[PDB]
């Protein structure tokens, strides 16, 4: 059963590739009659590209399976050989079994390896190799009637000598599947598995965002995995055995797929994976409207596509955060990061420059690309002040890199559009810095000014860092908030951390005491004698200066 | 029988200078 | 002379995972006929050396009575042409046809260099060739494959995707815990003295992974030989039984094998040990105990901080005129705090080329937060902490990317669990506003003059090693200075 | 030595290695020498070419792998250890590093007195006062 | 203007190359405030470049005979800072000062494709903004 | 045309080359059509194989042994006026160049390709002739 693999039922999320590919390779391999009565002669070569696991592989089994024409398997690497002139031999010989026998089908899988382009390779044999195809490729007639089947997963390091008329006329961009093609191969996989009663795919469809193809079976089996290891554990399954019993109770509920997911990501996002901060919008105290404002913009294309289709108004990708330091720009970064149920990539601004020469604008183009393929995704930049220098702010010249790394960020940034997703948020601390060219309508439209927390959004603030703290209940907070002025969340913070270190000292020297003099906790909640010992050395942060520097260019937008 | 073989040559880097102003 | 799964301990999560992956579908296949789906079959370890992955694989090895193949990463590659890829197609033929088997491939790093930056065409076939087999049209028939590497970045994606590699697990670090285990299975199988008090030292050890410990044994293990070797001759032929036998391990052995040993990673920056205590700086007796309780709260006593749920400061930064004693200061910490110490100078880590600067910075702290709990040292941080946008003329900005760099990685969204930066500066009117800002450097601390009891502490601190006359009396002296310091 | 096993033949430096360590094995209890190291450990990630990267992942897996080291001591010389890599400073690959430093007054004197056995001095020299005056030699 | 010297003024140099080689064109130079200021007015700058680039635009501008019969379009919002050396006659002469009609033929060609409520009428939005523009 | 000279046979490219060479002079004045010359000249910079340099001074030597009985042109097709060697395009094998930079010729190129099929009884080419503004070929 295995080796039947399955026909056209296997692959899902793709109808209009797939009916294209058998369109191009059954009927001219049945019944030619038709196309040499419309009068116009199939092609002889097709192509396909697109990223790892979409289902290339599948599509040559689909189509090998589906169509009993007869078959012959051949891959890039393995066509030459050690000895004097084999490969060509290998490829001759390989042809005329294809047209000896009958009209076959012939793939080759992971053409790269014997097309490096003709331009970043030095050696002979795959000029030899390459010349070699081209010219068998070419000499096939109209009365060969064989097709070749090309599997490419980069398309752009391709010798262009293939992509000429008459060689591999058809190319097939499979793509990524959406929410219904998703639920679809979600289906698909898991139909013979039992699945248990609670459970809606639908959810988890519209949950699943960068997974392709294979991602999707990857959460599948975790889960799984995840399923048979709790029952292992509470009836003690023990290895030796197995009770035929606990084999018909096994069902995988949808919580074993919420786990999978909270462990599971994307494969494209995979090198990019970021360490888990576990941050939720109550966790942000303040800036309410701010918020509410942030998660609808960044709500509204990923909920009601509807809505947005019928509507004229260009949705603005970019965003832009700018205040003083330690107002909360970062966390609401990390909150949206953990708590928006999208693709994030965190990225710090100087990390992307190199010394050498090209390799800058490489990392920028393949992380875009990372970003296109995980769609939706929320692209982070830190620090533009790092990226987006005016090309201005220092006479002296590092190289010239600097207007060549801002000139491929405007060209990564300017071709996008509603398609595939990517909303960048910035978040600077010096907004005088930027280049003006990135704040041009169309690239960064929004710009959010974060400004000093008011008394209500300050005790909301210090609520906001009590919330896990045990705290003694005759305290009140509202006149630590009255007392504190031009305060930022970080002075906020260092007050709080402080009273904490004053009550571990306390607690450390009771123990030591009654170790000494041999409730257990003396001081299970914090004080406000602790508090008034931490207010007495707290301070402000952020000068005046600093302020009235931000006030004059809020009023000057 | 035929044989291959490994190459690489070098590669191009970038410095930075510092300038003075009057 | 086996390694099972009991020597392999401080990797018990993981351990778990690979058991099952390796265990589960050779042990009772029923079950996952019963769920209806196949079981994964890939699986890569990562992590920094000497964490013990290729230890993993040898109990791997050692336990299972399935077939095993180990292959080395550069080793498969030969001069002729076209050989490499002959060589991985018979090493996956001879694993499928002889039984349900387990291939090792060690150091992948060599295999799969992401097939996009190499330029060499064999790089290119080999890595095609590995992706052919590992996934295709007859892909593979119960055979699992384990790859080992350092540097999980510098792998094509492709490979690290489902039904090629599908988990990749994190070899990390060991906790304290972890620490004791790897102490008791390394000291299981020696003679050792009842003095030996293995949790103390396991605490005591702050960044050690792994091969770090066992060195730090074998250390404490060969100045016991050095400490009984002494007393007894040469003995050039051979050696009496009395000093064969009751050898014993004393903890002063290991602590003095700690004095020395350093972890692995942080071999690359070590510095010298300058001897300086206590009882060595004079007056600030307040910062000191301020200082000391600052830093050494996190480290010993974890278990307040989370029940009150609260995490501790960090920075700190020492101001004042010059010679004040800030360096005294961070050079008693690096001597005598427990916790490892980065010593590092101001304009040291700046350099010609674009960006390496910042690579440089980033490796740094990269370093001090792998083994932590770390003390950062960062003497005359107005070196490089320049108020941005000050300097007309600039190297394109170098400093204000510098700068950003360093504020944005020392705090982000990253882990932040163990870093402590000390920062000397005697003019603090040159740093920028953000890196005084709480929670990047919180404890503001001006080191004023000495005062009369000060500069008495002082003197009586630098008169400390030397033989005085009995009739001197230092009282004369602080009445007499009132606005010196203590290098005057 | 460092350089001596590189060749221009694709996949045969680390072939060289290889037939060096099991001829040290296959031996007797032996003593491995390499001589500056800093050619043969860029720290294979600042670097960029090909050959050198595979020639560090040969050296670290024949110095610590499966069945690593059958009674064979490994002996390493550099001028800068900071230019290596890491994963070669560790225990069981570079289990300790010694620091051969600058000698003191009584080392020159005992290399003056090493270096002068062999050639014929008068009876008014004297070796002292030439190890005190001396004070930056490396030996 | 790009960071490497000297390859700022090739730009200029082979802008103009590119305009005179399709003759007939039009060089739409937008913020010509910019471009048009006082040789070396700034006392700091990158090596006093800003009078290289007016430098390089004059003496590429000066040198356009009857033939290839360019022309030079600018826009700017300030025209106080704009060097009188570039509004020289012989070079650039004319002045267009720069409405309500211009307006609501912008609000009718921006709403082309919306859904609009068709009771409503823009005739109001277009007499209440008076010194307004397309941006906005 | 330009990759299909070269064979398994070492240096049987310059025999090729020869062979056509020696039949173009000896059958009649005549054209010879050499398209895609950016395979057979790699630049002669960028490039690091021999048999290729080889090939490539054959088609030198070839062209430049051109007599008045010869009394033969070449034609070359490429794709990028750049990657060409400036020693096939030094003086006396290619100087005189062309630069091809409408809806008459895609009316024709239509009337030519679409006759071959069964096609409508209400159609009107000029109109797809017109309405097609950049396509070629
Ligand atoms: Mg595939
Ligand atoms: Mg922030
Ligand atoms: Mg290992
Ligand atoms: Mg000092």
């Amino acid at each position: 059963n295995n080796m039947n693999e399955v026909g056209y039922d296997d692959i899902g999320g793709c109808r209009k590739q797939m009916a294209q590919i058998r369109e191009m390779v059954e009927l001219p391999l049945r019944h030619p009659q038709l196309f040499k009565a419309i009068g116009i002669k199939p092609p002889r070569g097709v192509l396909m590209y697109g990223p790892p696991g979409t289902g290339k592989t599948l599509m040559a089994r689909a189509v090998a399976n589906e169509t009993g024409a007869f078959f012959f398997l051949i891959n890039g690497p393995e066509v030459m050989s050690k000895m004097a002139g084999e490969s060509e031999s290998n490829l001759r010989k390989a042809f005329e079994e294809a047209e000896k026998n009958a009209p076959a089908i012939i793939f080759i899988d992971e053409i790269d390896s014997i097309a490096p382009k003709r331009d970043k390779t030095n050696g002979e044999v795959e000029r030899r190799v390459v010349s070699q195809l081209l010219t068998l490729m070419d000499g096939m007639k109209a009365r060969s009637n064989v097709v070749v089947i090309a599997a490419t997963n980069r398309p752009n390091s391709i010798d262009p000598a293939l992509r000429r008329f008459g060689r591999f006329d058809r190319e097939v961009d499979i793509g990524i599947p959406d929410a219904t093609g998703r639920l679809e191969v979600l289906r698909i996989h898991t139909k013979n598995m039992k699945l248990a009663d609670d459970v809606d795919l639908e959810a988890l469809a519209a949950e699943t965002h960068g997974y392709v193809g294979a991602d999707i079976a990857s959460l599948c089996s975790e889960a799984a995995m995840q399923q048979i290891r709790e029952k292992m554990d509470l009836i003690d399954l023990d290895e030796d055995e197995i009770d035929a019993e606990v084999l018909d109770s096994l069902g995988v509920t949808m919580d074993n797929f919420r786990f999978a997911l909270g462990n599971s990501n994307p494969s494209a996002l995979r090198e990019t994976v970021v360490e888990s901060v576990n941050v939720t919008w109550d966790d942000v105290g303040g800036l309410d409207e701010i918020k509410e404002e942030l998660k609808e913009t960044v709500e509204y294309p990923v909920l009601h596509p509807d809505q947005y289709t019928k509507f004229g108004l260009s949705p603005s990708k970019g965003v832009l955060f700018y205040g003083p330091p330690g107002t909360g720009k970062t966390l609401l970064a990390k909150a949206v990061a953990t708590e928006v149920s999208a693709n994030f990539i965190s990225v710090k601004g100087p990390e992307l420059l190199s010394m050498w020469y090209g390799e800058s604008e490489s990392n920028i183009r393949d992380i875009f690309d990372k970003a296109r393929a995980a769609a939706p995704t929320v692209v982070f930049l830190d620090e533009l002040d790092s990226i987006a220098k005016a090309r201005g702010g220092s006479l002296g010249d590092a190289g010239g890199a600097s207007d060549r790394v801002v000139n491929q960020l405007l060209t990564e940034m300017d071709g996008m559009n509603a398609k595939k997703n990517v909303f960048v948020i910035g978040a600077t601390n010096r907004p005088d810095q930027i280049d003006p060219a990135i704040l041009r309508p169309g690239r960064l439209d929004q710009l959010i000014y974060v400004p000093l927390p008011d008394e209500n959004a300050r005790l909301s603030i210090l609520n906001a860092q009590l919330r896990k703290t045990p705290l003694e209940p005759g305290l009140e907070l509202t006149a630590i908030a009255k007392a504190t002025q031009g305060f930022s969340g970080a002075d906020l913070l260092y007050i709080v951390q402080r009273a904490a270190k004053y009550a571990i000292k306390d607690s450390i020297e009771a123990h030591r005491q009654h170790e000494a003099e041999k409730e257990v906790d003396p001081v299970p909640y914090i004080t406000k004698e602790h508090f008034a010992e931490a207010m007495k050395t707290a301070k402000r942060s952020v000068s005046d200066a600093e302020l009235r520097r931000y006030e004059a260019y809020s009023q000057q937008m | 029988a035929a044989a291959a073989a490994a190459a690489a040559a070098a590669a191009a880097a970038v410095a930075v200078a510092v300038a003075v102003a009057a």
